[PDB]
């Protein structure tokens, strides 16, 4: 993205700017348990990579 | 088997000689002469789809007589409209003969 | 949307040429003309203006079109004429703004042919004023005078709005040009000139040039950082301590 | 480590495919002489696809190279490859420039030229095995390669709202016939691009701006006389 | 006077060595890394200098460089025997598709000894030993020596390279192409190569 | 050359004389005139190719098309003549 | 004294040229053609036949000429079809004597993309003979054969 | 040379760069008188060295 | 300045390289053949840039030697990057017998020519002929066919000698030749009178000559 | 230089007062004997004698 949308995109998506796309996140749900080792604060969104 | 042959027209040579003909009297009264006005008048004898063919011929001969003493004035010449469907030309006029 | 154009090409003081402007077409223009009448000439005016670096310009003749470097005459020198030259093109951005951008040129004297350039670039110009207008002065005599970069900086610092920018390297005058959106790609550094001046040249002569066909991937892949510097950063701490230990 | 790496390498591989891919596409069905078409072809290197292939999966037979702190991650790659293709020599240049080239994704690929001639297939692209006509006409589709690929570089450092020119030149354009210039012709106006092109009056083309050039002689100095034509059309 | 980059070219350090090997008759593959990179970096001016000795540098389709001798050729000339043909054209055929799978680019000397008694014909055998030989162990040895030998000249060539051990086995490298057939539209080279064999 | 040759050469035989020149299209009308008088001026033929036809009044002509045909290519030509 | 002339160019089994005769001109021939047609191969059919030295015969593109390349091919193989193939020359001396002079050509067979070349000589042909018809023989309805 | 310079037109380097080769003819008278005065050169050259 | 050719190289050496005698010379060298004073040409090319083609062939490992009766050659170093062989015995008794009528006085009269027969003869006269006829064949005794087969020998390493330089026969007639001084290496090994071992010694150290 | 070989001592040394013709100058193109600055190759050229 250009230099001139990008603050836009940064306020418009917050604290989740970093988290992963994942089209279902039905699948993460048994992974889920699992996860001891990650960033106190996770992002997920569904939708086509 | 044996050869064939095919042949050229002369249509355009004979274009020239008309335009040629036409255009000589401003040398011999060494005439101001305008592309301009010269090539409106003279598109209107013949039909669009020739008319590219008659600028070009036109210009080439229009081109030998003299030169145009404005063209070292610094100043350009406006694009001047000679037909509808909108065909232009840019030329100073012709003074030094 | 709203590509860029190139409006039109002047020339002053050229051989054969004291003061002209083409005005170039949106999709195709045509010169014509017998032989020797001027028509390379003018390519090598817009290709000069583009590109101002004497290491790189070379108008070798069409014939013979792929020897080697040869003579010590670049071919440029005896396109000129006495006293000042210059070169400018005249350029509309999507963003519909004005800008005049070229190069003055002057005959060195000596035995060899040499010649002096220096680029320049105005902004802000009234669209009724032509670059013709802008480098003569309509002196009493039949044909008027030409006026250095001095009478040029004072007639275009009294207009209001107007902005006359002069540059003393050629790095300088590519970044304005691209940043204004005049060429695909900033010329970061000499070998980036090389290669611009490969495909303009590649064009104007024709054929399957040579240069382009031996560095393909060089040309046509763009290169990635992202695979780079993490392993830059991971690898630091054994940089330093290794340059130490030396 | 490991499998994450090959995986950025393979998905760079596969997005510079696709859009290779995409500008082939806009070369389709050029009409030169007897040449139709035109393509560039992309493809991997063994040596490399080996490597990437035992990167991705084999990395259990190879932590030891890859763990030993007394040498760097590139140099660890250098090592590797060495390992594979037992043969290949290195002039005793330093691993670590070894390295970072196999870190440079570009050197994995393998770039060619091809034309599709005749009643032929696709073959590489020689000069010496064409016309003249062909060989200009080949010229201009690659050089419009390289300004689109240049184009798609650039975008990311400009203005949203900027589009750069595009202009290209053809010097003795008489070498090109008829068929071979409308071709040229749409396949500029396709891409946005302008031409200039100079031509000793052989050719006269409808569309466009014209300009006739007469040099004369005038007060003792050479002077060009100028005029112009255009809308034709 | 002489070219700037030609000059430069035959300064550089590497000349002398690689001049040295392609005199000889190696060829240069892209193994050679530094090497190869040279060539390709000066071939307009190397190809120059060699024509001065009557001599063509030639870098063939597959990337590989080597040298061609005219038969005004400065440099003395010496010619390879029909049992090294065979060799080649035995070798060409081994750079085939299963290969990978088969032996993983290293192969040993006896692939090649049985591929060749298998794949000849029994007559141009006893003309590579003796006319006068039949079938005979002593026959056979020889031919086993003649093979090593060969090989040998061979890897003189830069076609095959020994693994670094004593034992003999190797690996095939691109430029045996050289040996190998004409290519036309859509034929398959495993027919082809055994068309000439034959 | 042939001056040269003028002793060795048997007194009856004037030598043949023929040059080439190919994309004579970069050539205007006024130099073409001036190369053929040139060359006949000198008892010398040409021979000179172009992808239009640049010499309507002059010399002979032929016109080359090439067609594909049943999965190979054959060359047609023809003949011009400078009136009709 | 009358200065010799070339007569006519005959080319067979050539790349697009299967048997074709040329009719030269006593001052200037001009070939025409769109892009691709053979005029080039025209020209190098007739040098070829002029001039059988292998050593010197490279056929570079129009564009890049005058660079010395050194070019991997030198352009004249592709032009032949396989079999056999002939070019050669019609000339009347000065001396009124009609000669034939020409070139036989055949591709190799093998991966170097080499060719052989054969010339050779006629003298005393009659002048009712056309070199089209005594290079080839008349087989089956209209359909002849090229003979070695 | 002298061929494929016509072919491709132009002024052709080669021929430009040795046209004294190309254009003056050899004579025999010369050579015959140089005869003589070529063996006493020669001569001298052996002595010098 | 850049681009200039002192940068990469001397003037004088680019100047020598350049020269259309060069390339002749090399092949010929690298060969193993001597130059003398009669080949005008080469020998005078020589001459003139002396050092700076020792200085190039330097780069190979291998000096390029001017011995003091004025001609050129090769030795290679240990390290060479050109391989180095050695002479045959029968080539060393033909080459100290053609030193030897080199030298004569008495045969300075023939203006150079020599025939086959003539050094055949010489040779006999010197060496042990019975115990010289081992090399030919291990039971010879003075037979003929033996003799012939000696002859032959000897008519073929001289041809040998030949290619290396050190004898030229003439234009039209086979069985006659001329020396040149280039045969005075042949001596190397009595020039100075002093202890044969001691001069074996600095010839293998300098690498002129190995043992068998 | 074909003047001064051509005109010898004993009748033209009444001759040579003049500045531009001297004996010596002979073996002065010694200097340019050794090698002139010749560049293509075919047949044989050599040097100033
Ligand atoms: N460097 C130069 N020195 C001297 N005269 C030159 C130089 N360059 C061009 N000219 C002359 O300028 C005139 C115009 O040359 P130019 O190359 O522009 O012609 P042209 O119209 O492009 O011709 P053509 O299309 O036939 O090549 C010719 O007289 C040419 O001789
Ligand atoms: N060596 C070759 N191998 C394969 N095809 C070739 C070879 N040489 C020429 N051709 C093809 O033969 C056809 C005739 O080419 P040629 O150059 O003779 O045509 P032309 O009419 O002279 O064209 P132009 O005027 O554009 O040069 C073209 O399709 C060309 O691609
Ligand atoms: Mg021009
Ligand atoms: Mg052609």
């Amino acid at each position: 993205i250009t230099i001139d949308d990008a603050p836009y995109f940064s306020a418009l998506y917050g604290p989740a700017r970093h988290g992963i796309v994942v089209p279902d996140l039905s699948l993460v749900r048994p992974h889920l348990e699992t996860l001891e080792d990650c960033p106190e604060d996770l992002y997920l969104i569904e939708g086509d990579p | 088997l044996e050869l064939e042959y095919e042949e050229f027209s002369e249509i355009n040579d004979q274009l020239a000689a008309m335009i040629e003909k036409a255009l000589l009297v401003y040398q011999q009264e060494q005439r101001p002469l305008d592309l301009g006005a010269v090539l409106r008048d003279y598109l209107a004898q013949h039909p669009l789809p020739r008319h590219f063919d008659v600028a070009r011929i036109l210009v080439d001969q229009a081109v030998r007589l003299g030169v145009a003493e404005a063209d070292f004035s610094g100043l350009p010449a406006e694009w001047l409209a000679i037909n509808d469907y909108g065909a232009k030309v840019q030329a100073h006029v012709i003074d030094t003969y | 949307i709203e590509r860029g154009k190139f409006r039109s090409l002047t020339l002053v003081n050229w051989n054969g040429f004291f003061a002209r402007t083409f005005d170039l077409d949106e999709l195709v223009t045509t010169l014509s003309g017998g032989n020797g009448a001027g028509k390379s000439t003018t390519m090598a005016a817009f290709v000069t203006a583009l590109i101002p670096d004497l290491t790189l310009l070379h108008f070798r003749n069409t014939t013979e079109a792929g020897a080697t470097s040869g003579s010590r005459d670049k071919g440029l020198h005896g396109k000129l004429r006495a006293g000042v030259c210059y070169s400018t093109l005249d350029v509309i951005n999507s963003r519909h703004q004005r800008v005049v951008v070229g190069v003055r040129l002057q005959q060195v004297a000596g035995r060899d042919r040499k010649v002096d350039i220096k680029p320049f670039m105005i902004q802000g110009l009234p669209t009724a004023i032509q670059p013709t207008q802008l480098l003569t002065e309509n002196v009493g005599e039949r044909q008027a005078r030409v006026l250095p970069l001095n009478e040029l900086k004072d007639r275009l610092d009294e207009m209001e709005g107007v902005q006359f920018k002069q540059f003393n390297s050629i790095t300088d005058y590519h970044a304005q040009m691209f940043d204004l959106g005049v060429i695909p790609k900033r010329l970061r550094s000499a070998s980036d000139r090389s290669k611009f001046y490969r495909l303009i040249e590649a064009s104007l002569y024709g054929g399957i040039s040579s240069a382009i066909t031996r560095s393909l991937r060089d040309y046509l892949l763009p290169e990635n950082s992202g695979v780079r510097k993490a392993f830059q950063d991971m690898e630091a701490a054994l940089r330093e301590n290794r340059i130490t230990l030396e | 480590s490991s499998k994450s790496v090959a995986n950025i390498i393979r998905k760079t591989i596969q997005r510079e495919q696709n859009r290779i891919r995409m500008l082939n596409q806009g070369l389709q069905a050029v009409s030169f002489g007897q040449v139709r078409g035109v393509r560039l072809n992309v493809n991997v290197r063994e040596s490399h696809a080996i490597l990437l292939d035992v990167l991705s999966e084999q990395q259990e037979q190879h932590q030891d190279l890859f763990n030993s702190q007394r040498l760097t991650f590139s140099e660890a790659m250098a090592k590797l490859y060495q390992r594979l293709n037992p043969q290949v020599d290195m002039g005793q240049r330093l691993p670590q420039t070894i390295g970072e080239e196999l870190l440079d994704y570009r050197n994995y690929l393998e770039l060619d030229v091809e034309v599709n001639r005749g009643s032929d297939g696709w073959l590489k692209a020689e000069s010496g095995a064409l016309s003249t006509g062909e060989a200009i006409g080949t010229g201009m589709s690659i050089l419009v390669m390289v300004v689109q690929s240049w184009e798609e570089e650039s975008r990311r450092l400009r203005g949203k709202d900027i589009s750069p020119c595009r202009l290209l030149f053809l010097d003795e354009a008489a070498r090109l016939d008829a068929k071979s210039i409308a071709t040229l012709f749409e396949l500029c106006e396709r891409l946005q691009m302008q031409l200039i092109i100079a031509a000793p009056e052989n050719i006269s083309p409808e569309k466009g701006t014209t300009y006739k050039l007469v040099r004369k002689v005038f007060k003792n100095h050479e002077h060009v006389h100028v005029v112009g034509l255009r809308g034709f059309g | 006077f002489m070219p700037v980059k030609l000059a430069q070219a035959l300064a550089n350090s590497l000349f002398p060595e690689l001049d040295s090997q392609l005199r000889a008759g190696r060829h240069i593959g892209i193994d050679d890394l530094d090497n190869h990179a040279f060539l390709m970096d000066f071939q307009e001016q190397l190809e120059e200098f060699y024509a001065r000795y009557n001599v063509e540098l030639i870098r063939a389709p597959e990337g590989f460089f080597y040298l061609r001798p005219r038969s005004t050729t400065l440099i003395p000339r010496s010619v390879l025997s029909e049992l090294d043909m065979m060799v080649g054209k035995i070798l060409c055929y081994l750079y085939l598709s299963p290969e990978r799978l088969a032996n993983q680019g290293i192969f040993t000397s006896q692939e090649l000894y049985e591929e060749l008694i298998s794949l000849a014909d029994e007559g141009k055998l006893m003309k590579f030993v003796n006319q006068r030989s039949s079938g005979s162990d002593l026959d056979k040895q020889k031919l086993q020596e003649k093979v090593r030998t060969t090989l040998n000249r061979l890897r003189r060539l830069g076609m095959v390279y020994f693994l670094p051990n004593n034992n003999n086995k190797f690996t095939i490298t691109e430029a045996v192409f050289r040996f190998g057939a004409d290519v036309r539209s859509g034929d398959d080279p495993r027919e082809i190569q055994l068309r000439m064999i034959r």
